[PDB]
């Protein structure tokens, strides 16, 4: 997963 | 204290106990406007739980996205927020998330899966609110979001997240 | 306003999602003196649920009659409402329905099973926010809840519904 | 008016339908010196429940002990309240109850159990909103919860009731 | 199980 900005 | 109490009463009427939810998201054309304009970029879900006294989790979307799906994804992302049980349960969050965008003529659905980094901080024990969320920047093209298409009908999109429950 | 919220409050309280119902009509002399003078024919129950995301449902009873039982039984229907997730569901309504009236000597139920006429507009999906009703207007003789009856202990009557969930 | 609708919605947040309840206890040290200097001897849990339409309960905390553990013990006792549909129950009352100060190390735990003793006024069927309560006078010493403990974490503990559903 | 006082 890649985390929101 | 009213609008406390009405708060209070819309967590509770869209809380599940089972790991499992649907986000249904209304008057989308309006919200996917507000977020192409930068005045709402991004949405947070109700709260729901692993189980009765479980951890406690919600969504975060981006109708015009964020990152990498900026502008041309819906971008969607999962918070381990603080729970009210936290002390109880194990840490860090392990617990494989599968996130869905429903087909409402239930041909097709966009599916996506992770299983959590447990050295990220955003599955460590929450000491504020939420924990960072983290998810699929490029969960689904907007283009997916067209009239011809049968994910919006009827000015909503419906949201699914299975929250898998092994070892709990 | 208040009321608003106090009836939201009394729903949640009563809501079921796993299609039991039980419904506990209090005051029982009273409301049937309402409906014997005309002022209240009819009441609806609380609304409950097939499942957490499934149809939502109620009962409406006559408590002096309706119909063919004006005047003579109790009439008990039921009542497939619009629900949010209407459009995740399959239509017509096609759950086989059981409605009892319990004796509370734990005696001779009333029983009463029916399956959906998908013909009918009762079960389409809702377009107003409720169906029109069906059931049984002749579900209880009057004169079997009197004095002595069992049904009615203690000015309350207990009405069951049961929704059965093959298929869903 | 307002303060009963707040009531309401605070014991439908703590609610359980399966006989399993946890109840923390936040702010423990200043609960506890109020019942040390005898102003709030006991505090009562919500209510919960056996199923969704069961037996209604709760629980009853001395932090600074009652009867042969005043002044030594925690005492905790079980309580059956009048429940909506206790004239569809089995009476009286025959579920064996467990009841834990949880561990948040989650090593040792304290845990007592009880049957109840049929012929006391505290399981027959309630006539007044609660029956006496009835439990354990000698729960857990206090000393336990003053020294170097895992019972007692950021000024909270956890307790735990387990009603066997044994033929219900 | 001992009742309350």
């Amino acid at each position: 997963p890649i985390q929101a900005s | 204290a009213m609008a406390d109490l009405e708060q209070k009463v819309l967590e509770m009427e869209a809380s599940t106990y089972d790991g499992v939810f649907i986000w249904k998201i209304s008057d989308f054309a309006r919200k996917r406007q507000e977020a192409v304009a930068g005045r709402i970029p991004a949405i947070f879900s109700p709260a729901f739980y692993t189980s009765r006294y479980g951890y406690k989790m919600c969504l975060r979307i981006y109708l015009n996205g964020d990152g990498t799906g900026r502008g041309t994804h819906l971008s969607l992302f999962f918070v381990v927020m603080k729970g009210p049980n936290d002390a109880l349960l194990r840490w860090p969050f392990n617990q494989k998330v599968t996130l869905m965008l429903l087909d409402q003529n239930n041909r097709e659905h966009v599916i996506d899966a992770f299983r959590p980094d447990v050295t990220s901080s955003s599955f460590q024990r929450p000491v504020n609110d939420m924990n960072i969320a983290s998810g699929c920047p490029l969960f689904c093209p907007v283009s997916k979001m067209e009239a011809k298409n049968s994910y919006v009908r009827d000015d909503a999109i419906f949201i699914k997240a299975i929250v898998d429950l092994t070892g709990l």
